[PDB]
RNA sequence: AUACUUACCUUAAGAUAUCAGAGGAAAGUCCUACUGAUCAAACAUGCGCUUCCAAUAGUAGAAGGACGUUAAGCAUUUAUCAUUGAACUAGUUCAUUGAAGUCAUUGAUGCAAACUCCUUGGUCACACACACGGCGCGGAAGGCGUG
RNA sequence: AAAAAAAAAAGGUAUGUAUUAA
């Protein structure tokens, strides 16, 4: 499927789509973006995957087929004390050569910025 | 006296305090003279272990650790019994601690 | 504290032209203005007459 | 952090909830704290057993919120800059 | 006009029961010593839900409330 | 309290009692209505429950002594649901359609209105705007409504599809904005 | 505004006797005279007495952690 | 820390639902930063509102730990 | 003294982090922050089973371990294998260590002796 | 004057603010009566001379 | 601390939930902060997908049933006209933006309850937020107890007939050139 | 952008890899673009290292979706409580009074299929080549190693 | 034999008023 960085922590993966699991037993799927001290992060596109009471007893042991009802949130913010654990789903819609490549014109650009405003305020 | 007054060196004799003169010397002197401890977790079942480290939070290093826990269902029960030769338990499940004779 | 009074069952002379409870109809008036409220209609079943 | 900054950023827009008790009030932010503790107007309820209420205004404490539903169009706000050129900040 | 701390600084090493939040579950026995948080040590401690206990610690979550 | 200041005022006695010698005016009707909610205005759920009785059977036996007035049952369910139950506003939404036999422009529209954000499950949601469509979807002024169905497909549908399905359906009805669509 | 804590003082001084709900877990509910507080709101209740939820036992003094409290009602 | 912004529901009557079952009505009185509410003339609700509503006492404090929601019922 | 900075030593080492769901994972150890916030590699992630003629599992449990998406559809016992699981701290409760490392070299902290040292 | 500070400032302090607002405005008036009686001294002093 | 507002890009010291209340509330900060969205919303139209073409070789098949088919003319305009249409077609979007048919209440303007529905302000879901949601107004109407005694009679030299259905600009010579009637 | 008026407010602390040895200002501290070991980051750079990267010799197929249709699909289970009066067996129906009452019953739960539509990929080069299981150019994602 | 004084505003955000062109 997906190998992650064998050391990638959690600064290390953005824009990763993740899998978020709560104390609940309910799963959000979507791109990180931020998180925090303690652990509650920001997600892009989202989805909350529920195994219904229903099909719950499907999973107990004896090709299994699970019907999960999941509804769509987008760009929500988590609680770090709601979160269990954190699993890697699919790798970003850019790669690492092309995020470098964002990167460095954004730095280039924000540079820009500073000195079009030192030099828009000095004169004036 | 409030904890934010007192500085860094401080702070370090106020553990030390602690740990030897107060609650914690139970599973301070429980290290040193090798005596074995029997532990309560919230989860309901009981370890019979002996303590290589401990800490503020009351986490601890156990070394030789026998888990015993029983289950029941509509009152028909089973003693489960559980050996582990060395462990880290994290010090927020447990209740109760008693040192063996 | 308050009757519920329909002068349509009440002209018409049916029974029901007064409930405490509420219903679909009648419209709420105080009870005391009751009496009040009859003299009102009397001319017009005085016409009737 | 900045889970909280963009709670902040919502402010003044219809927002979702999930308490830790199973309910889900939607309506529109007008107070978020950093203790995430938000007060919202002209809200939706709906039960953990799904019955559907309105009320007018509603607090909830911050330490029950499960996750919070937030306008989408802020995912491009600034705060997920990562190259950000800031000033010197003033001398006082 | 006695407040929390002081009250535990005056049962130290007299006999006192403390009822854990649980299965209502009470430690008879003499105080020994402490914690800011109100940690307990206990001597010849004796648990009610019928045993006898030589030494306890209790953390201090999981008490209900402590008297003599 | 306010409810029992209510009834000793001379002005709920004098006005009552025109309603209920002259019933068809709707003057007085109007009249009684607005100052018994005038009387009430901090309406919220505090407001003792007596008071929200008698405003509310007011309205109730005003709208079955006029079964056409559409302004009334948007306002009486807006009462309710400004009150805190919904149910209570579906309800006489319901009545309200039903007066008009299930095609009146304005209750749908002011009804589908309050249905989209009370009302999750998506699938029921369209329902009620297919049974709105199939009663009121020809009316000449009916363009507004299908501005709401559209905008519901576009924010609800992520595959297109029934936007062009609906869509092409408004391109043929004769209404009075058809440029519009 | 009465801060609630100023309140508790107002219980502690007054010598008023109060009815305290403990968590929806336990099932007792205590009553006694609150004497004393710490900042975590745990209090010495003198004459209390705990009653399943009125034969409950009487207890005596007894220091009760704030954790556990709910309500605490006059 | 930072105290919780309340000043507008002070004096007015107000629900707030205790833990995941009940729900207090009452006149709020005061607050602090752990969200602590104090008020008066309190009142616990259930289904049936005039019978099984039984007043609780002229003052009664909350600890912010079990307050979920707050709404209050007044302007 | 933070007993947790001798977690931070064990990194690269076979471990099982059991979990207060009764979930267990075996996995390879990576680094673990200050709030015990615990990062492994390739794991195996399991629930117990309870005999007692049939007595349900952890409902909660099975299906966190089934939304995980490791879990494959093939497995006649309940378990889940997955590369890169992250653990929040507060969901540990024990963590069985190997046998074959010693205590008394791991267990010494440099702090307890600096601050000695230097006194 | 009050419907329009009505909105923002709290209604407790409405009051008092309504007060102290016409106050001022009786100060200004008071203000404007002194400079008027200033201006006809200056025109009598324009007149002697 | 210090709370950088990255909108205005100016830092305010010491951030206090006063200070900083009073900077978000700010018309300044409000402008700025209105118009970033405003530019970071209009990117996501102007920009073009830009999807990535995946080109396979043709087969021998219909390359020969499309080379029996006739090539078809292409039509490019002029750098200068199409920055002209461009304009205007960005322009219309914007109008159909903006359109809202809102004829319903036009026509009830008369009706008995027009006070308590379309007037919106003394609504009763509505109603109490329109209140809060005025402006601070620092410086420099239709009430609800209207009944149907004002205005008994609607006609009386009062209204305006319907306004006629609009046409599209493109299309408007294929309008029926001649009315049925004669109107006056 | 400048000037004036009014309002709201002001500094948690400390630190920037560790260990050991030699030197400078018996104990300790500080320091040495000093010496070794270990660790970490960035940058290069390699491995017959591992996995993956779509038909045109054809009208396809792989991964993932539909908050898509068939579809009122098929098979199941559900639609308030209290008080008074009448009849009634020894619980049932009707009428009245009060309380709350998410919508749905074309619903909800389970079961399965067909169809349609969306997003994505080197749709690369050489080759149509009887083998015992390689050593074409790149891209993506890793592991290991040296500097 | 002994002796005598001190050096200072800071600067952030918001609101209102005036100025910066045929
Ligand atoms: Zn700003």
């Amino acid at each position: 499927k997906i190998q992650v960085a064998h050391s990638s922590r959690l600064a290390n993966l953005i824009d990763y789509k993740l899998r978020v699991l709560t104390q609940d037993g309910r799963v959000y799927i979507g791109q990180l973006m931020a998180f925090d001290k303690h652990m509650n992060l920001v997600l892009n596109e989202c989805i909350e995957e529920r195994v219904p009471k229903t099909q719950l007893d499907k999973l107990r042991p004896r090709t299994l087929n699970i019907k999960v009802e999941k509804r769509v949130l987008g760009l929500t913010i988590l609680r770090g004390e709601q979160i269990l654990s954190t699993v890697v789903e699919d790798k970003p819609l850019l790669s690492k050569k092309e995020r470098l490549v964002r990167d460095k014109k954004e730095k280039k650009q924000a540079q820009k910025q500073t000195k079009l405003r030192k030099e828009k305020e000095k004169k004036p | 006296r409030p904890k934010h007054e007192l500085s860094r060196a401080e702070l370090e004799e106020l553990e030390e305090f602690e740990f030897k003169h107060g609650p914690m010397s139970l599973i301070n002197d429980a290290m040193v003279t090798r005596t074995p401890v029997i532990i309560s977790l919230r989860n309901n079942h009981k370890i019979i272990a002996r303590v290589k480290a401990f800490d503020r939070h009351c986490n601890m290093v156990l070394e030789n650790v026998k888990e015993l826990w029983t289950e029941k269902k509509g009152k028909n029960v089973i003693n489960r019994e559980r050996f582990i030769s060395k462990l880290f338990l994290r010090g927020d499940s447990v209740i109760v601690v008693l040192k063996t004779p | 504290d308050i009757v519920f009074v329909s002068p349509q069952l009440y002209l018409s002379s049916q029974e029901g032209w007064k409930s405490d409870s509420a219903k679909s109809g009648f419209i709420p008036i105080l009870k005391n203005d009751l009496q009040r409220f009859q003299d009102s209609l009397k001319h017009i079943v005085d016409a009737r007459n | 952090g900045i889970p909280v900054k963009l709670l902040n950023e919502a402010q003044g827009h219809i927002v979702s909830l999930e308490l830790t008790t199973g309910a889900t009030y939607r309506g529109k932010l007008v107070e978020s704290e950093d203790s995430m503790n938000v007060q919202l107007r002209d809200v939706i309820a709906t039960e953990p057993q799904g019955a559907v209420t309105h009320m007018d205004q509603i607090f909830v404490r911050g330490s029950q919120i499960k996750f919070i539903v937030v306008p989408d169009l802020l995912k491009n706000a600034p705060l997920f800059k990562k190259n950000s050129s800031r000033p010197m900040p003033p001398i006082r | 006009p006695v407040n929390p701390k002081p009250f535990l600084k005056g049962l130290v090493n007299h006999r006192v029961g403390v009822k854990l939040k649980f299965n209502s579950t009470e430690y008879r026995g003499t105080l020994v010593s402490t914690d800011n948080y109100f940690n307990l040590q206990l001597n010849e401690a004796e648990e009610f839900v019928h045993g006898t206990l030589g030494e306890i610690f209790i953390r201090c979550n999981n008490v209900l409330y402590i008297r003599e | 309290d306010k409810y029992t200041a209510l009834i000793h005022d001379e002005n709920f006695s004098t006005l009552t009692l025109n309603v209920s010698r002259y019933p068809k005016s709707l003057a007085y009707w109007e009249k009684l209505l607005n100052y018994i909610v005038k009387a009430s205005a901090p309406i919220c759920k505090s407001t003792e429950p007596q008071l929200l009785k008698l405003i509310r059977c007011t309205y109730s036996s005003m709208l079955n002594e006029f079964p056409y007035l559409e302004n009334y049952y948007i306002d009486f369910a807006l009462l309710e649901y400004k009150l805190g139950n919904v149910s209570m506003s579906h309800k006489i939404f319901q009545r309200g359609l039903q007066a008009f036999n299930q095609r009146s422009l304005l209750l749908w529209t002011s009804y589908l209105k309050f249905c989209n954000n009370v009302i999750s499950h998506q699938k029921q949601l369209f329902k009620k705007y297919e049974t709105a469509e199939e009663y009121v979807g020809l009316h000449f002024f009916s363009g507004e409504f299908w501005d709401l169905y559209l905008e519901q497909i576009s924010s609800r549908c992520t595959s297109s599809k029934k936007y062009w399905n609906v869509l092409r359906k408004i391109l043929e009805i004769p209404l009075h904005s058809f440029s519009k669509f | 505004m009465v801060p609630p804590i100023n309140c508790i003082f107002n219980f502690l001084q007054q010598q008023t006797p109060v009815t305290i709900w403990l968590f929806e877990q336990i099932g007792i509910r205590i009553k006694g005279k609150i004497v004393g507080f710490d900042e975590f709101m745990n209090v010495v209740i003198d004459e209390a007495v705990e009653i399943p939820v009125e034969k409950g036992t009487p207890l005596g003094k007894i220091l009760l952690k704030g954790d556990n409290i709910t309500l605490i009602t006059s | 820390v930072s105290t919780p912004e309340l000043k507008k529901y002070m004096d007015k009557k107000i629900l707030l639902n205790i833990n995941g079952s009940r729900k207090v009505a009452g006149i709020l009185r005061g607050y602090d930063i752990f969200l602590n509410v104090v008020l008066d003339d309190a009142m616990e609700i259930n289904g049936e509102d005039p019978a099984n509503n039984h007043q609780l006492g002229l003052q009664t404090v909350i600890r912010g730990n079990s307050i979920i929601s707050l709404e209050a019922l007044d302007a | 003294m933070k007993l947790v900075n001798f977690l931070k030593k064990l990194r690269n080492e076979q471990v099982t982090i059991e979990l207060k769901n009764g979930t267990t994972v075996w996995g390879t150890l990576q680094s673990v922050s200050p709030q015990m916030n615990a990062i492994l590699t390739d794991v195996k992630l399991t629930l117990p089973q309870p005999r007692l003629n049939k007595l349900n599992s952890n409902g909660i449990a099975m299906a966190s371990l089934y939304l995980t998406g490791g879990q494959q559809p093939t497995a006649s016992d309940n378990i889940a294998s997955l590369q890169y699981i992250n653990i929040r701290g507060n969901t540990i409760r024990q963590i069985i260590l190997p046998d074959s490392l010693n205590l008394d070299s791991l267990l010494v902290d440099q702090k307890q002796l600096n601050s000695l040292r230097r006194s | 004057a009050a419907a329009a500070a009505a909105a923002a400032a709290a209604a407790a302090a409405a009051a008092a603010a309504a007060a102290a607002a016409a106050a001022a405005a009786a100060a200004a008036a008071a203000a404007a009566a002194a400079a008027a009686a200033a201006a006809a001294a200056a025109a009598a002093a324009a007149a002697a001379a | 601390t210090r709370y950088y507002c990255e909108y205005c890009h100016s830092y305010l010291t010491h951030d206090t939930l006063s200070v900083r209340k009073s900077h978000l509330v700010g018309k300044n900060h409000l402008r700025i902060t209105a118009d970033y969205y405003r530019n970071k919303a209009r990117d996501i139209i102007n920009k073009h997908n830009h999807k990535r073409r995946h080109i396979g070789k043709r087969g021998r098949k219909e390359r020969e049933n499309s080379s029996q088919n006739e090539t078809l003319k292409v039509t490019c305009l002029s750098n200068k006209e199409k920055r002209h249409i461009m304009h205007v077609k960005k322009m219309n979007q914007k109008e159909l933006a903006q359109t809202s048919i809102d004829t319903l209440k036009l026509l009830y303007d008369g009706s008995p309850g027009y006070s308590k529905v379309f007037v919106d302000a003394n609504r009763f879901d509505i109603g109490d937020l329109v209140k809060a949601s005025k402006l601070p107004q620092r410086a420099n109407s239709r009430s609800r107890d209207e009944t149907c005694e004002s205005n008994p009679f609607p006609r009386l030299n009062n209204p305006k007939k319907l306004e006629p259905p609009k046409i599209l600009s493109q299309w408007s010579n294929t309008i029926p050139k001649t009315s049925i009637f004669y109107s006056v």
